[PDB]
């Protein structure tokens, strides 16, 4: 489908509320797997369960391994932005 | 199974 950019805005008591997959250790993108119901990324309206996450705050997550994706992703605060595509 | 999932 279209590349889309999409915000979410997270409280600093709280993760995400994705589960991650992939990797490009695993030939596989970063995909999100799950949407915790009520955390942040629900909340958003804008992701969904198969999207691939491309980048994140500008940070490109198409060639990063599982780990770095997490590492990176984990560290974002506040306003976030996504750029994501379902495939 | 061969490729990781992890709750962020």
């Amino acid at each position: 489908g279209p590349i889309r950019k999409v915000l979410l805005l997270k409280e600093d008591h709280e993760g995400l509320g994705i589960s991650i997959t992939g990797g490009k250790e695993h030939g596989v993108p970063i995909l999100i797997s799950e949407i915790h119901p009520g955390q942040p990324a629900d909340r958003c309206g804008g992701l969904h369960v198969g999207d691939a996450i491309l980048a994140v705050n500008g940070v490109n997550l198409r060639d990063t391994k599982h780990k770095e994706a997490v590492t990176i992703l984990s560290q974002q605060r506040g306003e976030i932005e996504f750029e994501v595509v379902y495939v | 199974s061969r490729v990781p999932t992890s709750i962020i």
